RNA sequence: AGAAGACGGUCGAACUUGACUAUCUAGAGGAAGUAAAAGUCGUAACAAGGUUUCCGUAGGUGAACCUGCGGAAGGAUCAUUA
RNA sequence: GGUGACCACGGGUGACGGGGAAUCAGGGUUCGAUUCCGGAGAGGGAGCCUGAGAAACGGCUACCACAUCCAAGGAAGGCAGCAGGCGCGCAAAUUACCCACUCCCGACCCGGGGAGGUAGUGACGAAAAAUAACAAUACAGGACUCUUUCGAGGCCCUGUAAUUGGAAUGAGUCCACUUUAAAUCCUUUAACGAGGAUCCAUUGGAGGGCAAGUCUGGUGCCAGCAGCCGCGGUAAUUCCAGCUCCAAUAGCGUAUAUUAAAGUUGCUGCAGUUAAAAAGCUCGUAGUUGGAUCUUGGGAGCGGGCGUCCCCGCCCUCUCGGCGGGGCCCGAAGCGUUUACUUUGAAAAAAUUAGAGUGUUCAAAGCAGGCCCGAGCCGCCUGGAUACCGCAGCUAGGAAUAAUGGAAUAGGACCGCGGUUCUAUUUUGUUGGUUUUCGGAACUGAGGCCAUGAUUAAGAGGGACGGCCGGGGGCAUUCGUAUUGCGCCGCUAGAGGUGAAAUUCUUGGACCGGCGCAAGACGGACCAGAGCGAAAGCAUUUGCCAAGAAUGUUUUCAUUAAUCAAGAACGAAAGUCGGAGGUUCGAAGACGAUCAGAUACCGUCGUAGUUCCGACCAUAAACGAUGCCGACCGGCGAUGCGGCGGCGUUAUUCCCAUGACCCGCCGGGCAGCUUCCGGGAAACCAAAGUCUUUGGGUUCCGGGGGGAGUAUGGUUGCAAAGCUGAAACUUAAAGGAAUUGACGG
């Protein structure tokens, strides 16, 4: 069954981007979907989005830009820590100059440049480039 | 998909976006309480209750209407009963299944049946003595389901 | 696939070792009966004493006669055959030397067209075969 | 004040017997598996390999193998007509 | 009672534990007997004396095993302390000097110390570093240059041979000093000490990998080389040699353990259609993983610049606020859950690692050192950092993510008012009588108030309900022709079988034709890349029994779910046991053919079986050679089921429906065609895609080919056998997909 909601928003991003569309739908919404693109948002992966509300967990329409290479998940959310934080940059992101690894933290849903800003580790959602 | 089935059917109830009553619904809160307590009193379960009163007297929701579901206005009152009505009918099931089965003890599909209905029915069990619906050691016996159901 | 799960260590864990015997350089490791069937018993080197001076015969291909000796080791008592690798050491060889052992190169298996021959001869009558060889020393006669 | 020594108690080495448990190891003879090669008998597999091949099972034969029953195509048919 | 699949108990360990070592993207994998810390032992056990401290062993007692002396009566032992032997082995040093240093012991500045220091052996290993440099002639080379090849020199750089040809030095001899407990060595310094500076650099190689010869001579598939491919049968770039080259260099080769290479153990990060591989299928407990949802927006100058950036200030309560009665203040108690997580701080031996400083002559190292002396410098300036130190525990911030709960038969929260039992203290200061609702704690009743208290109803699931649908299953029933046999009737010498025959049945009527009867099988054609079932499988009619998917649903519960060790149900055919029944077919078997043979293929019979009932068995190329659940990613035409719409045709009737067609839409299916979606070794695959741009959840399972699905052990079975399942040994390939050819009865 459906067991996370943001692997699922995330892989289907990909594949809409990869095919070149306009627009996705990602059908199940959730707070950390939303967090996950603003940050995406403000880097400016990608454009506006809207989250149609049904009763039932909404909906949401996001609007590709066309700059988006790979939008994957770390689905086992793994305890992060400011010193191996940059393993995981050399693990996962393309080069130093671009790309974002996004984690939670109890100072809320960020990138890694903006946590380590912040000094404060937490736990890897996935990542962006 | 089924829990017990190799089928991935999608028929569903599609409830409206909108919560609020109809207008052209007359009936209020204590009166379709009372029309619940009747046809409970009549002995119909919840299911039952609301397909009657969705199709005969117009009501879409009761929950929309009353703001309580239906198994919770019988629990307030007092007159439900004290086994869910899944868990009765699955008992219901398993009950005319063994009793074809002792008749017709060659019918290996049936008997394969019968496993998954039990296998259902324990693990409903298991759910309501989690939720304490059922007593910690209320337990299912192929000897006693016929005289817990009818 | 593979378990992701956050508390899945121990099935891992698990699984590595119960797949680790699985290949062959491991089950020979860390079972113990290759070491147990190997005439040196886990050591580079061995001395024993020659019994007999043999020839076997090359593989299909190639048609030689190689030059090997057979060998009673001091230690446990076990017969080896060993080739004595020059191209004319044989004749320095005799009956009943302590020669030194040495494996022939690829850990216990037969090496070139030699069949079945996993040693070699190093020194013989404590005295170095290449040295023989090279005519540095002779024999104590 | 007191030594030798004695009864009993307790730890208890060591020996005997019996049980269990780990390795190691001899053995008449038997039956396999490899390797060697140049032997003998046939030709079972590869082409429709000259009886299509193979799987499971059972029986039988100097030997590969043969045959019955159900199956597969990895077949020699992706097809056969109102 | 206690402990166990969150691996107890047992067994093994070629297991002392740790600090640490090797390898070095990251992650890891191996090694830690070994100088520091901790433990244990003193041949194996056992028991004790003394002492603060021992179950001490350079203490004692006894036994077991070794072993010394003996006048045979006795007596004496414990080097896994330093040396040194034997033995074992592939494998490891002097029966040396000294308490001078570091410390320790003692009654003690004074003695002792095989602790320890010193030297000896020492290519374990690590650092530095000789084996030659220069000048001038020749013969070459350079953009060389002078005239624009020819000749030379106002230049630069190699190599070859020479009275060259005279400068420089150690390696060694060896005076002295110095070092040192005595010394040795190093460092100094006299005197010798280099022209084959013969004061002599080696170990491995020269086909490829892999740097270097198609040189010469021998051998001739021998000898041998060769880690792997391979070389060698007479001109061998591969053997044996000479020469010449190549690599590293006072070091190089070899054997073996181990690490990288190995993304060939794959957590990062492997695979499973065909290469090795997904259980026959389903249920299911542990285990693992689990939809969405609860405070967000708005504030004040400081402010990553209201400079609409934002240091950032956010515009919990109650108790004396310690600076019985001040606002001039900040201390005492609890959190409006418990965690997980993250950040901070403390505590984390040294050595080792990283690393700061410091010219050890540089370096490995070491923990030292530097400064001015004009000689009085009657001494000054320093260092001996810092980082890391996992996991677990302690502390203080944060509250996003994940789990966890609070009020549903209210036994609910809060404000009070009743009514109930005790008590440190009182001063209604002479004790005594004490009043103490005194202060707060004991139990309990009637109220007010809370907006009084249930998130939504998942393109999650379960259940109900409606009309259907389906070779789905069980029981009963019915029918069909065919086959075989039987009973009659008819005419006839053949019939059957084959490539050809033959065995076989036949003037006793075989074969054939007709009518009946009986039995046992099997349900043709319709029948399909159609349906149903978890698979195995399922096909005459009718009835009965329960079951089921899908579709429809503004019905109900509300996370009840996904996959699953162990355990379980079902499982083609064959096979086993028992009873029925036995028509056809037909393992075995017989016979006839065929053939060189023919134990077969072909034919005539024919046993078990094939059929049913009961009990086993649990295997198939049980196949889609292809896990399940979930999400996304093209197009098209069909088809089965359900539902929703629509011109029209048809069926009946006087009209709608309701059936058969026609055109669509939706959902669930079995599939097909096409596509540069993408993937893949390709064949091919819309899954085998969304995979180095690698992580949705979870189960099983492979690790070169054989040996081998074998041996052994266990377990199941009446048996056949099934499940679980190695090793020794052997081998350089075995395999997969495609291509070209060659061949094909
Ligand atoms: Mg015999
Ligand atoms: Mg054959
Ligand atoms: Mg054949
Ligand atoms: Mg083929
Ligand atoms: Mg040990
Ligand atoms: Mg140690
Ligand atoms: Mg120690
Ligand atoms: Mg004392
Ligand atoms: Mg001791
Ligand atoms: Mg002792
Ligand atoms: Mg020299
Ligand atoms: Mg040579
Ligand atoms: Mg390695
Ligand atoms: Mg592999
Ligand atoms: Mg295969
Ligand atoms: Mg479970
Ligand atoms: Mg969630
Ligand atoms: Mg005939
Ligand atoms: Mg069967
Ligand atoms: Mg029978
Ligand atoms: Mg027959
Ligand atoms: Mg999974
Ligand atoms: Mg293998």
């Amino acid at each position: 069954v459906r067991m996370n909601v943001l692997a699922d928003a995330l892989k289907s991003i990909n594949n809409a981007e990869k095919r070149g569309k306009r627009q996705v739908l990602i059908r199940p919404c959730s707070k950390v979907i939303v967090r996950f693109l603003t940050v995406m948002m403000k880097h400016g992966y990608i454009g506006e989005f809207e989250i149609i509300d049904d009763h039932r967990a909404g909906k949401i329409v996001v609007n590709l830009t066309g700059r988006l290479n790979k939008c994957g998940v770390i689905s086992p959310r793994f305890d992060v820590q400011l010193k191996d934080l940059e393993k995981w940059q050399n693990n996962l992101l393309p080069s130093r100059q671009f790309g974002f690894i996004v984690l939670t933290t109890s100072a809320g849903i960020m990138d890694h440049e903006e946590a380590r800003r912040k000094h404060t580790g937490g736990k890897i959602l996935g990542f962006f480039f | 998909g089924r829990m017990h089935a190799p089928g991935k059917g999608l028929s569903q109830s599609a409830l409206p976006y909108r919560r609020s009553v109809p207008t052209w619904l007359k009936l209020t809160s204590d009166d379709v309480k009372e029309q619940i307590y009747k046809l409970a009193k009549k002995g119909l379960t919840p299911s039952q209750i609301g397909v009657i009163l969705r199709d005969s007297h117009g009501v879409a929701q009761v929950r929309f209407v009353t703001g309580n579901k239906i198994l919770r206005i019988l629990k307030s009152k007092g007159l439900a009963p004290d086994l869910p009505e899944d868990l009765y009918h699955l008992i219901k099931k398993a009950v005319a299944v063994r009793k074809h089965l002792e008749r017709n003890r060659k019918d290996k599909d049936a008997k394969f049946r019968l496993i998954l209905i039990e296998s259902r029915i324990h693990r409903l069990a298991r759910y309501y003595k989690t939720k304490r619906v059922l007593p910690p050691n209320w337990k299912y016996e192929s000897s006693t389901a016929s005289a817990l159901v009818a | 696939g593979k378990c992701r799960g956050l508390r899945t260590a121990r099935k891992l864990r698990s699984h590595r070792r119960d797949q680790k015997w699985h290949d062959k350089q491991y089950k020979k490791a860390h079972l113990g009966t290759a070491l147990k069937a190997n005439p040196f018993g886990g050591a580079s080197h061995a001395k024993g004493i020659v019994l007999e001076k043999v020839g076997v015969e090359a593989k299909q291909p190639n048609s030689a006669i190689r030059k090997c000796v057979r060998v009673q080791l001091i230690k446990n008592g076990k017969k080896i055959t060993a080739f004595v690798p020059n191209d004319g050491c044989l004749n320095f060889i005799e009956e009943n030397d302590e020669v030194l052992v040495a494996g022939f190169g690829r850990k216990g298996h037969a090496v070139g067209d030699i069949p079945g021959v996993r040693f070699k001869v190093v020194k013989v009558a404590n005295v170095s075969l290449l040295a023989l060889y090279k005519g540095k020393k002779e024999r104590p006669r």
